[PDB]
């Protein structure tokens, strides 16, 4: 079954070139379909960028035509996107997707519907540098205990650009996990927190480890949260 | 700003049926039958609900359905549920211009038991203190409506410096949640006998306190 | 006495869709048809003029080489007097045909994992094709009273569909490359002999 995955630089300098690639697996791009890029500025609407099929033919959104190139490399089985002269209006989550229709000659091919979507990679356009997150454990205590339940967490402090994603115990702790939106500090660096609610009886016996991933650098920090002294 | 005009919000009550419209011109919607609807839940990738006007992808509930008349497309959700609370975007081909989107429409499920904020306040961890920083973290969750005021107190006097608070955000349970952080020097954490976070919502206030050692 | 470039039709990497069948004109060259007939790597080699061994001793003013990809089922339709979606809307041999019809299985090359959608065939056409005609139009077939106005709709269908070749398909649904060799003789000296 087909899978799409975007990768690329988390951060880009203003007026330089944004360069993301999408690696297909489970289906040879050359074998059919159109393949497209669609972006979503933070808290704003979907924008379609461009599509391409294996020959190299392209269709582009008129407002971004002068700055956009989409390429295909069939030997690596991936398609890529470059966008030049970036501004803050290019700060966005960038998705790659596959079309509904496999026939490449259908009317409005690659400009109809998109069936299979990637997770999305985010790109922030800024002059600031990337900073790695620092991870501090928010320990369980008798004040955070509430009867049978109890709350512990992970504070992810002074990182940039977005995003950070947190999973707990390698994805076995999923329920009661809330991971809050980040706040922007005066320094310019983001911070955010992840809290989970856990059985109070099990606090000394059970293991709780938060898995902070910050893909703009290449950091992944796993912090063990233990009860207080 | 969007060449397809879509109502900013729409709502319905559970069990009932809600319809979102999407108007373009005779050169997009009115011109071709390549009209597509997507459903995006907060923080997740868009999902295709409807292609080629009324055609349903596999795995999409029959409750969803779309249609079109003239310049205006419609997406009708029957048997409205809480899991349907999301943003919906419409799309269509535009000839010379290609693949234009609508601005989107937020759909609310309108079942709204008023909830109260649960508050948990974490003191500066000992790791942070050794790095010569101190951060108070007050976390606010599971509260409806999505309306909240946070005040911090040092001892009993008010504090307005270094407070950063996130706008409230929708969870999976369609309730809301927000976070407030107090940035502090470590000597300040040790000077004052107690810090406290007060979280007001619908007149009543929940206040939690942390104290050094 | 140059050699006929039969290799560049048969062994070509890329083959055309039946609806836009390729034609190559052969001339001013000598060709050994007998190596072709005895290859046995062709699953199909029917001739409707004279036996393949005898035309080795025959001259022609021109040899036309038509190439395309179809399904196993449809190979029988590449013949004179044959009816079917291929023979009526895609490629029709006349009944006076004097040539050979050659094919081999291309599952290894032309079938892909999620379906290959490059190869098309014409699903709807208003009239049956005349012999040796080629239609590549993309006008929307009108299958109902409602006029199509050029827009895909209900009873308005894009006139071409695709074999979605998968290597797991049964034989009959597997891709077959086809080469049709038509031998023409005009009031002009011959340029293709053996
Ligand atoms: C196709 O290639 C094979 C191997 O190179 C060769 O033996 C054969 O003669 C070629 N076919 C033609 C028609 O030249």
């Amino acid at each position: 079954q087909v899978q799409l995955q975007e990768s690329g630089p988390g951060l880009v300098k203003p007026s330089e070139t944004l360069s993301l690639t999408c690696t297909v697996s489970g289906y040879s791009i050359s074998s059919g379909y159109y393949w497209g890029w669609i972006r979503q500025p933070p808290g704003k609407g979907l924008e379609w960028i461009g599509s391409i099929y294996h020959s190299g033919s392209t269709y582009y959104n008129p407002s971004l035509k002068t700055r956009v190139t989409i390429s295909v490399d069939t030997s690596k089985n991936q398609f890529s996107l470059k966008l030049s002269s970036v501004t803050a209006a290019d700060t966005a989550v960038y998705y790659c997707a596959r079309a509904v229709v496999g026939i490449v000659v259908v009317p409005a091919a690659g400009r109809r519907a998109f069936d299979i979507w990637g997770q999305g990679t985010m790109v922030t356009v800024s002059s600031a540098s990337t900073k790695g997150p620092s991870v501090f454990p928010l320990a369980p205590s008798s004040k955070s205990t509430s009867g049978g339940t109890a709350a512990l967490g992970c504070l992810v402090k002074d990182y940039f650009p977005e995003p950070v994603t947190v999973s707990w115990n390698s994805g076995a702790l999923t329920s009661g996990v809330h991971t809050f939106p980040a706040v922007l500090q005066s320094s310019g660096l983001y911070s955010l927190s992840s809290v989970v609610t856990v059985p109070s009886s099990s606090l000394g016996t059970q293991t709780y480890i938060c898995n902070v991933n910050h893909k703009p650098s290449n950091t992944k920090v796993d912090k063990k949260v233990e009860p207080k002294s | 700003q969007s060449a397809l005009t879509q109502p900013p919000s729409a709502s319905g009550s559970p069990g009932q049926s809600v319809t979102i419209s999407c108007t373009g011109t005779s050169s997009d919607v009115g011109g071709y039958n390549y009209v597509s609807w997507y459903q995006q839940h907060p923080g997740k990738a868009p999902k295709l609900m409807i292609y080629e006007v009324s055609k349903r992808p596999s795995g999409v509930p029959d409750r969803f359905s779309g249609s079109k008349s003239g310049n205006t497309a419609s997406l009708t959700v029957s048997g409205l549920q809480a899991e349907d609370e999301a943003d919906y975007y419409c799309s269509s081909y535009a000839g010379s211009n290609n693949l234009v989107f609508g601005g989107g429409t937020k759909l609310t499920v309108l079942g709204q038991p008023k909830a109260a904020p649960s508050v948990t306040l974490f003191p500066p961890s000992s790791e942070e203190l050794q790095a010569n920083k101190a951060t108070l973290v007050c976390l606010i969750s599971d509260f409806y409506p999505g309306a909240v005021t946070v005040a911090w107190k040092a001892d009993s006097s008010p504090v307005k410096a270094g407070v950063e608070t996130t706008t409230p955000s929708k969870q999976s349970n369609n309730k809301y949640a927000a976070s407030s952080y107090l940035s502090l020097t470590p000597e300040q954490w040790k000077s004052h006998r107690s810090y406290s976070c007060q979280v007001t919502h619908e007149g009543s206030t929940v206040e939690k306190t942390v104290a050094p050692t | 006495t140059n050699l006929c470039p039969f290799g560049e039709v048969f062994n070509a990497t890329r083959f055309a869709s039946v609806y836009a069948w390729n034609r190559k004109r052969i001339s001013n060259c000598v060709a050994d048809y007998s190596v072709l007939y005895n290859s046995a790597s062709f699953s199909t080699f029917k001739c409707y003029g004279v036996s393949p061994t005898k035309l080795n001793d025959l001259c022609f003013t021109n040899v036309y080489a038509d190439s395309f990809v179809i399904r196993g089922d449809e190979v029988r339709q590449i013949a004179p007097g044959q009816t079917g979606k291929i023979a009526d809307y895609n490629y029709k041999l006349p009944d006076d045909f004097t040539g050979c019809v050659i094919a081999w299985n291309s599952n290894n090359l032309d079938s892909k994992v999620g379906g290959n959608y490059n190869y098309l065939y014409r699903l709807f056409r208003k009239s049956n094709l005349k012999p040796f005609e080629r239609d590549i139009s993309t006008e929307i077939y009108q299958a109902g009273s409602t006029p199509c106005n050029g827009v895909e709709g209900f009873n308005c269908y894009f006139p071409l569909q695709s074999y979605g070749f998968q290597p797991t398909n049964g034989v009959g649904y597997q891709p077959y490359r086809v080469v049709v060799l038509s031998f023409e003789l005009l009031h002009a000296p011959a340029t293709v002999c053996g």
